[PDB]
């Protein structure tokens, strides 16, 4: 959709993979504020907001914290902190037509600058003059919106750019959004370190006879010692035995 | 605000750049944007919106048309000129209440210089019975339209009595036509033998004279 | 968005003209509307505008006294009142709609208004014989009012080298134009040539044979 009517999707309770974002090369900008792109899969996020729109290339500088411009002032405002990433890629082939692509519009005129993360879908005629406008278009009455007018041949600056903004609302609230944690192969009867289910430990892993149900993830015994656990990848229960040690 | 339009009569060949320039007495940019507006009008049709603002193209406008500029200086570039581009092009300023247009540029397709075909037309007997006499000089298939036509009656130049007309641009011939008509009373026409038309044109190194003696 | 105006009204100086411009394809209530003149072969000059909802009219200093601008939302149309017409007022007028930040954005056809005291008079057609390669002949239409006059040759069977030039105003207030043809010099002896002149305002149909 257009920049003034920017689409918002609420994203939560998922395994948020960002490897696809890294792998693709068609993208132009991965500008991230308050967060490291390589560690997106590492942290857990309370909630994600996906803002999708299409902008002019020369205006991609206005999608940034503490920035000013017609798009920034009247179309889309980004907070100064904004722990999140703006990802923009050129879309000249997809979003330009023979003649003019007038389907996409931006708001020329507005009474005041909109607050961060505010959407103004109003189509009321703006009164630039002293005389009351009363819903007509005149010398000082102007339609707020105006089309991009994309052509097949256009300057890089004036060619369309598809932009997606990620509003990562960090909070102590339940972490709905978490990156993939990756995994490793299992190891048979040998003294190894392990981090099953987040439980760090050292020992040998043996196939066991202890049995239980999904009411459990990991096992223990007397004196609060972990001596069994099911691996998440196989749901197989293994005894943890301390690595061989003793005096000499 | 007064708009001055440089070259307002430009002839270039098909597929070549056609540039028309526009300037204003005062600044044209207001509220950040520029209020320069650009129109096209073909014969027999009203003007249409072509370029709104400094650079944004109008609805139903080919990519060939390109408007640019800022402040007081603006330009139209026409790189892939096509047959339909033969028209009159106009400026407009929209900041202030008094709406004033530019000079107006008639764009024509350029071709090779063509030698004018000079022809003459004496008055008929029926017109003589009507007490009037019309002597006509014709330039057929000549390019460009710029030419000079002079009447010589008994080796005396005529001024303020000859009315000249030029036809519109030919679609395929690409050559203009012109006609100068001189009207005289029957008594005055009967008082002279020699009526001559002298034509000076870029396609002629020397003026071409066509003369006839009445009778 | 389409604009339809009147057609070629004739008035004597000192009279009044009330003329209309209907608009369709849009609200006609949400856009101010402008009027423009253009004298024949001249530049374009804006007159004034109105907001259809509220009767606020703004005119030029030049046209403030003689011009009256009205609109009707029920019939979605516009009206021009010209009073105390003079010779300078004869021109083609254009109906314009607001849009795209432009005052005269959308232009609709146009009305040719002619202010003169002349009356409808039948045209006088006079041949123009070739002078005694390729020769040429023609015809002259003089003393007719008003334009247009349809002049052709052999009822359209002769087109190559045919040039009918638009009429120009004379001091008498009548109109004079010429239609010329270039023919081969050999064709004078055999081929007959006739010019056809039709003046619909006077309903005059004159066929004149041009002979050398
Ligand atoms: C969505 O678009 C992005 C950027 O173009 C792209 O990286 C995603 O991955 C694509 O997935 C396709 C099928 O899963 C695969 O064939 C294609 O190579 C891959 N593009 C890459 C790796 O650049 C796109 N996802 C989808 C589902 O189309
Ligand atoms: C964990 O995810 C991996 C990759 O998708 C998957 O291989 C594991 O087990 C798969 O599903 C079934 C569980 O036993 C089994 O029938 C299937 O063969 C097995 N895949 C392979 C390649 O052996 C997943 N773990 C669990 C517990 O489903």
């Amino acid at each position: 959709a257009s920049v003034y009517a920017w689409n918002r999707k609420r994203i939560s309770n998922c395994v948020a993979d960002y490897s696809v974002l890294y792998n693709s090369a068609s993208f132009s900008t991965f500008k991230c504020y308050g967060v490291s792109p390589t560690k997106l899969n590492d942290l857990c996020f309370t909630n994600v907001y996906a803002d999708s729109f299409v902008i002019r290339g020369d205006e991609v500088r206005q999608i940034a914290p503490g920035q000013t411009g017609k798009i920034a002032d009247y179309n889309y405002k980004l907070p100064d902190d904004f722990t999140g990433c703006v990802i923009a890629w050129n879309s000249n082939n997809l979003d330009s037509k023979v003649g003019g692509n007038y389907n996409y519009l931006y708001r020329l005129f507005r009474k005041s600058n909109l607050k961060p993360f505010e959407r103004d879908i109003s189509t009321e005629i703006y009164q630039a003059g002293s005389t009351p406008c009363n819903g007509v278009e005149g010398f000082n009455c102007y339609f707020p919106l105006q089309s991009y007018g994309f052509q097949p041949t256009n300057g890089v600056g004036y060619q369309p750019y598809r932009v997606v903004v990620l509003s990562f609302e960090l909070l102590h609230a339940p972490a709905t959004v978490c990156g993939p944690k990756k995994s490793t192969n299992l190891v048979k009867n040998k003294c190894v370190n392990f981090n099953f289910n987040g439980l760090t430990g050292t020992g040998v892993l043996t196939e066991s006879n202890k049995k239980f149900l999904p009411f459990q993830q990991f096992g223990r015994d007397i004196a609060d010692t972990t001596d069994a656990v099911r691996d998440p990848q196989t749901l197989e229960i293994l005894d943890i035995t301390p690595c061989s040690f003793g005096g000499v | 605000i007064v708009l001055t339009q440089s070259p307002a009569s430009l002839a270039v060949s098909l597929g070549q750049r056609a540039t028309i320039s526009c300037r204003a007495s005062e600044s044209v940019d207001n509220y950040g944007i520029s209020f320069m507006n650009w129109f096209q009008q073909t014969p027999g049709q009203p003007p249409k919106l072509l370029i709104y603002g400094s650079s944004n193209q109008g609805s139903g406008v080919p990519a060939r048309f390109s408007g640019s500029g800022s402040g007081t200086d603006f330009s139209l570039n026409i790189h892939p000129m096509e047959e339909d581009d033969t028209a009159m092009y106009f400026c407009q300023q929209s900041k202030e209440v008094p709406y004033t247009f530019g000079g107006g540029t008639k764009l024509e397709i350029k071709r090779t210089v063509a030698a004018p075909s000079v022809f003459i037309f004496p008055p008929s007997d029926e017109q003589l019975k009507s007490g009037t006499a019309s002597v006509v000089c014709l330039l057929n298939n000549f390019y460009p339209r710029e030419a000079k036509v002079q009447w010589k009656v008994d080796n005396a130049l005529q001024s303020g009595n000859s009315q000249e007309s030029v036809t519109e641009q030919d679609s395929k011939d690409s050559t203009y036509s012109l006609s100068s008509t001189l009207t005289l009373s029957k008594a005055d026409y009967e008082k002279h033998k020699v009526y001559a038309c002298e034509v000076t044109h870029q396609g002629l190194s020397s003026p071409v004279t066509k003369s006839f003696n009445r009778g | 968005v389409q604009l339809q105006q009147s057609a070629a009204e004739l008035a004597r100086p000192g009279a009044s003209v009330k003329m209309s411009c209907k608009a369709s394809g849009y609200t006609f209530t949400s856009y101010t509307m402008h009027w423009v003149k253009q004298r024949p072969g001249q530049g374009l000059e804006w007159i004034g505008y109105i907001n259809p909802t509220s009767g606020y009219t703004e005119y030029n200093q030049n046209f403030k006294d003689k011009t009256t601008l009205t609109a009707d939302k029920s019939s979605s149309t516009a009206y021009m009142q010209l009073n105390s017409l003079t010779s300078e007022d004869s021109a083609v007028y254009y109906c314009a709609r607001e849009g795209h930040r432009v005052g005269p954005a959308y232009w609709g056809q146009g009305t040719l208004v002619t202010v003169s005291a002349a009356s409808t008079k039948g045209p006088s057609v006079f041949p123009l014989a070739p002078s005694s390669g390729t020769a040429a002949l023609g015809c002259l239409v003089k003393d007719y009012f008003p334009e247009p006059v349809t002049v052709s040759w052999n009822s359209g069977a002769l087109t190559s080298g045919v040039h009918t030039f638009p009429a120009v105003l004379q001091s008498s207030g009548l109109y004079s134009l010429s239609s010329v043809v270039t023919v081969p010099s050999s064709s004078l002896g055999t081929q007959t040539y006739i010019c056809n002149v039709n003046h619909k305002p006077s309903n005059t149909k004159v066929d004149k044979k041009v002979e050398p």
